[PDB]
């Protein structure tokens, strides 16, 4: 099989986000959940670098 | 190994072969389902299943005569096989069906009970000869609103639809002479079959010509006809391949020889020096796949079709499969070249050189059709050992690399994944 | 040790070993089967694997074939590279290594494959049945495996051992010079195989009559009638044959298929009906029966049977050709009945 | 909710001519709004089907009622995500708009009471 089916840190990449079955139909709403994933990073990686300054 | 054809009212085309048992002789007409329309389609199916009627073939068979027929897309014929000394009696049976019965097969008690007959025949196609009904949705998806894409036995609803009339107007229409080639295999002589065709004059409908079309055309696109009470999924996919009379016509069927055919429960079948097989044999990704390189008039198909009960690891299969084309463009290996040569050739010969006579008049027939000659085997195994690495590459690169797709399936296919994945994989990433 | 042959300006030569080691000569049930199954696997010297991706690049493949009779072991490939077909074959016969594993892993495999296409068709269970009661143990042995009987590594080595000889098979090359054929067989190991004997046996099979059998299948029905054809009078048969199975019968188009078994001390006949629902299987071959018992022929296809059987380009060894111009009539004595299917719903022996 | 739920308050509606030429314009009306005929849906194939209930009656539809809610449930989709509506002629009509897969619905939620009744039964001597 493909090694992004095989490898064990890969597959959960591909189950998750590559080959994961989506309903054909859903709409732009079911984009929040990317943005928030999106938010949190976001947040993580400018509260660490202000930390670095914070005091 | 002589190709003679001459041309005196009509165009003669022989193939002498000293032992051989038998003759075979018959018309083939420049025109088959290519020819055909929407809604007449099937006629030729039909044309060809009188022919081979219980009332003619038994007038056949009283002299000791023995019919064929075979309706392809770019051409027809007519063949009637028969001991060689009785190669005048052949020519008598099949003037004497196109021009004296040319309206004793078309009676009405003749008619409905053929095509009741090719209707249970056409029916019986589509409901249990899956690999062939695949591939026939293929030429029809990737060629659409084209000639090309017109099925050989037509469809059901326009076969029982056609009346007596529409095998007339389409007898009349291409069953013409400068549609025509008189083709002779067996043993029988070229000279010896000219005269006694030389001997019979009238031209009947002569100077006449077959109505015009449009040129036939590739478009990247799918059929999907899911079945999930079928117990396998059949598919084949298939890039816009090379026409008859192409400078490429013979790399691009060494390229499909290099991927070659399958059977999984054939212990000589699983040890091919094909690389391909290294990964469908672990997990056992098909029971069989077969490439092909399909050449018509104005244009042909090259992929693959393929039989699997691993429904859930399809995508791997076409994966797999598609890498491997990939190679074509940037490292095929010369020795991968030169076994697909050696067994191009012995493929090439099966086929040209076999004890039936039959299958060298449609091999004979086809050609001189489109190209007004035949090449010779020995001509084409010249052009065969020169084709280098290069070659296939410069093809590759032209056909197969980052090109549109054409799919058609049937059976359990959910696990096929969408067209872009598929159209995806023609390529490979690069810096 | 019988070497033919048969020259031509064509490219394509084609070497085949004829073998008479079919189902008829078999020890144990299958056993040909298993034999035949394991020809081109590995030999002490070259293993099946060398032996494909060499041949590959030569431009020639390999075949081996089962019969009720013989056991073929064919080689087609480019004119010529002839030497090496002659001892590839050579090798076969003589030293195929017979490893347990191999047994296990590609002969078992590929023959339960084999059973479970046949497994599936009506027409040839009824074939085996045919068979099965017609010859009681001749001909009439089971020509797949099936395992109903133990059959082991060993068995198949002995079946081997007998078998394959110099004095129980016959070299043939087709589209290959006489010539360098005759000098390469015996400049092979083919001369080296310990000529053991042939058993074609002359006398007629002891055939019955009046016998039938009836089996229970899901799926098509087929009614069949099989026929034990003696040495001389099966050139009619033959005619009758293609008769039923052309545009000059009536009943042709009531009937799936129609032929003669030509073997080397006999023949069998047979004819099968097949069709979806039983009532449309019982009516006709009810008919034929009828119609074959008040037989009539008047040799109309005389000349059609004789082209018929002419078609048949790669048999330039039948029997004989001349005795279908001499009788043209046909009765119907006493037959084999074999019922396969909707049973209960089918015509027995007695009712025809 | 149960079906057996809706049915019974349903039924009763539909008995009295009070309540029945009161309420069913209404309903008539709600069914007209929401949308679902234009999208080739029948009422049915709206029902939520992960529950067992669901999955009993589903199993137990006949082939050619099964084959059919399987298109009309890949057109809609396919028709909600280009954001269109059928054409006019291909929507459902109210006399196709039946309850085909209501019988099956209740007679499962009955076995299933029934069996929770006889689970759960008492003894009296
Ligand atoms: C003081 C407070 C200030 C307010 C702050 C605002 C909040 C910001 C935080 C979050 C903002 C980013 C999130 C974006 C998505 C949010 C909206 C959403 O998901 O609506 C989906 C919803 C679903 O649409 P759909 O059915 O899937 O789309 C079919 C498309 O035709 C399918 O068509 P398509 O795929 O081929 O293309 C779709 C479309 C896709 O466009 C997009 O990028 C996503 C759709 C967003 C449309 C407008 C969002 C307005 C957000 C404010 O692309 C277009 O061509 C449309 C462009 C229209 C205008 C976009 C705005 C331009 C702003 C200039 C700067 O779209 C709407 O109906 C929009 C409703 C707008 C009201 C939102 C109310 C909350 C406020
Ligand atoms: C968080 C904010 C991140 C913003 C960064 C945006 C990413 C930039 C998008 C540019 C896309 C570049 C590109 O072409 O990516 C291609 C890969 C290929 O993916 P593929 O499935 O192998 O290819 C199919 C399509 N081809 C490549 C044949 C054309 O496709 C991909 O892998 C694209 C996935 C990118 C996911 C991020
Ligand atoms: C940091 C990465 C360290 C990898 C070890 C290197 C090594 O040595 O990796 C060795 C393995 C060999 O594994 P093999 O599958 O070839 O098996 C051997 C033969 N059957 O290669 C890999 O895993 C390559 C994978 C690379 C991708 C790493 C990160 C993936 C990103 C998403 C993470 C998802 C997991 C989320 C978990 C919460
Ligand atoms: C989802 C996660 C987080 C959320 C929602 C969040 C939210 C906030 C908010 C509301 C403030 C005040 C903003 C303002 O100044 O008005 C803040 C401040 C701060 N955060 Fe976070 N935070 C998150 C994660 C982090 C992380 C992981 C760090 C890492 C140390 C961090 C470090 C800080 C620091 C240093 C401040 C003070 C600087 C500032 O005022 O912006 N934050 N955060
Ligand atoms: C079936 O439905 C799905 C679905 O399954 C998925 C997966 C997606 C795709 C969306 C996602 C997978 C979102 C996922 C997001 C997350 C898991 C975010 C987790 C959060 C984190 C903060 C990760 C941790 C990060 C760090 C440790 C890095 C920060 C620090 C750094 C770089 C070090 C800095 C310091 C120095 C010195 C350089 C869908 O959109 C979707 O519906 C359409």
């Amino acid at each position: 099989m493909a090694f992004r089916k095989s490898n064990v840190y890969l597959s959960l990449v591909n189950s998750y986000i590559i080959d994961s079955p989506q309903p054909s139909s859903i709409n732009y709403w079911w984009n929040m959940g990317s943005l928030l994933g999106l938010c949190l990073v976001i947040q993580i990686v400018t509260g660490i670098f202000m930390a670095m300054h914070y005091s | 190994a002589e190709v003679t054809q001459l041309s005196n009212g009509i165009v003669v085309a022989t193939e002498h072969n000293p032992s051989a048992h038998t003759a075979s002789v018959g018309v083939v007409f420049g025109s088959g389902a290519a020819n055909e329309n929407p809604y007449n389609n099937g006629v030729s199916n039909l044309w060809k299943n009188i022919f081979l009627s219980k009332e003619n073939s038994a007038v056949a068979a009283k002299e000791g005569l023995a019919l064929s027929s075979n309706i392809s897309r770019d051409f027809q014929s007519y063949i009637v096989s028969s001991l060689p000394g009785s190669t005048d009696k052949s020519l008598d049976f099949l003037n004497q069906s196109f021009i004296q019965q040319k309206a004793n097969l078309l009676s009405s008690s003749n008619f409905e009970a053929t095509k009741k007959s090719v209707l249970k025949q056409v029916q019986d196609f589509e409901d249990n000869d899956h690999p062939n009904r695949v591939l026939e949705h293929l030429h029809s998806t990737a060629f659409q609103n084209t000639p090309l894409s017109l099925p050989t036995r037509g469809t059901l609803e326009s076969l029982e639809n056609l009346v007596v009339a529409d095998l007339e107007s389409f007898a009349n229409n291409h069953f013409l002479n400068s549609n025509a080639v008189v083709v002779g295999t067996g043993n029988i002589k070229h000279e010896d079959l000219v005269n006694s065709i030389e001997s019979k004059n009238l031209s009947l409908q002569t100077g006449t010509k077959p109505v015009l079309k449009k040129k036939a055309a590739f478009l990247g696109s799918e059929v999907r006809l899911r079945d999930d009470t079928l117990p396998k999924a059949w598919i084949s996919l298939a890039v816009e391949g090379e026409p008859v009379n192409s400078p490429n016509y013979f790399v691009a069927k060494l390229a499909a020889q290099i991927f070659g055919s399958y059977n999984a429960f054939e212990p000589a079948s699983r040890l091919q020096g094909i690389k391909l097989l290294d990964n469908i044999q672990e997990y056992q990704l098909c029971d069989n796949f077969n490439h092909f390189s399909l050449s018509y008039k104005d244009s042909g198909l090259w992929g693959f079709s393929t039989a699997t009960r691993n429904v859930t690891m399809i995508d791997d299969l076409i994966h797999f499969t598609l890498k491997q084309w990939n190679r074509l463009t940037i490292s095929v290996t010369d020795t991968e070249v030169e076994r697909a040569k050696s067994l191009l050739k012995l493929q090439l010969g099966q086929l040209y050189e076999s004890g039936n006579p039959v299958n060298d008049a449609n091999l004979l027939g086809a050609e001189v059709l489109i190209k007004g000659s035949k090449l010779s085997l020995g001509e084409a195994f010249k052009k065969i050992d020169a084709i280098t690495v290069k070659d296939v590459k410069a093809w590759a690169g032209k056909r197969l690399w980052d090109q549109d797709i054409a799919i058609a399936g049937t059976g359990q296919i959910e696990g096929l994944l969408d067209y872009m994945r598929i159209r995806s994989d023609m390529s490979m990433m690069r810096w | 040790l019988t070497v033919s042959a048969r020259d031509a300006p064509t490219k394509i030569s084609t070497l085949a070993v004829k073998v008479h080691g079919g189902s008829r000569y078999a020890t144990k049930d299958g056993v040909a089967h298993l034999l035949n199954r394991f020809n081109f696997q590995n030999t002490n010297t070259r293993s099946a694997l060398k032996l494909v991706r060499e041949s590959e690049l030569l431009g020639g493949t390999f075949k081996s074939t089962l019969d009720r009779e013989y056991i073929t072991l064919k080689a087609t490939f480019l004119k010529d590279d002839l030497p090496y077909y002659v001892n590839a074959l050579a090798d076969v016969l003589y030293k195929t290594a017979f490893k347990p594993h191999e047994l296990t892993e590609s002969v078992l495999p590929a023959a339960r494959y084999d059973y479970a296409v046949a497994e599936q068709c009506p027409v040839k269970s009824a074939e085996d049945q045919l068979y099965a009661i017609t010859f009681r143990k001749g001909l009439g042995n089971p020509l797949l495996y099936d395992g109903v009987e133990r059959v082991s590594l060993q068995d198949i080595k002995d079946f081997a051992d007998k078998v394959y000889t110099k004095e129980n098979l016959e070299v043939s090359g087709e589209n290959v010079v006489e010539a360098d054929l005759k000098r390469f067989v015996d400049e092979s190991l083919l001369s080296t195989l310990p000529a053991g004997k042939s058993l074609v046996s002359k006398s007629e099979p002891k055939f019955f009559l009046g016998e039938e059998n009836r089996v229970r299948f899901i799926g098509d029905s087929v009614a069949a009638i099989g026929i034990p054809v003696n040495k001389a009078s099966l050139a009619q048969y033959e005619v009758l044959a293609n008769y039923l199975t052309s545009a000059l019968s009536e009943l042709s188009g009531l009937i799936s298929s129609a032929k003669l078994d030509k073997f080397t001390d006999g023949g069998l006949f047979t004819l099968f009906v097949r069709d979806q629902d039983s009532a449309v299987v019982s009516s006709n071959i009810k008919k034929i029966v009828a119609d074959l018992k008040k037989g009539k022929d008047l040799s109309p296809a005389i000349n059609y049977t004789k082209l018929k059987n002419a078609v048949q380009n790669e048999s330039v060894s039948s029997p004989i050709e001349l005795n279908f111009d001499a009788v043209k009539d046909f009765k119907l004595g006493k037959f084999n009945y074999v019922a396969v299917g909707d049973v209960s719903n089918l015509p027995y022996l007695d009712e025809l | 909710q149960s079906f057996t739920s809706i049915a019974r308050i349903g039924d009763y509606i539909l008995k009295s001519p009070v309540l029945s030429k009161l309420c069913v314009p209404v309903a008539n009306q709600f069914i007209n709004l929401a949308g679902y005929k234009k999208l080739g849906l029948k009422f049915d194939d709206l029902i939520a089907e992960e529950n067992p209930i669901m999955q009993t009656a589903l199993r137990r539809l006949p082939e050619d009622e099964s084959y059919a809610r399987a298109y009309r449930i890949i057109r809609a989709h396919q028709t909600e995500l280009t954001h269109h509506l059928l054409p006019r002629n291909e929507w459902i009509k109210a006399q196709e708009d039946v309850p085909y897969l209501l019988p099956y619905i209740l007679e499962a939620e009955a076995a299933a009471k029934e069996k929770d009744e006889l689970d759960n039964i008492e003894v009296s001597k």
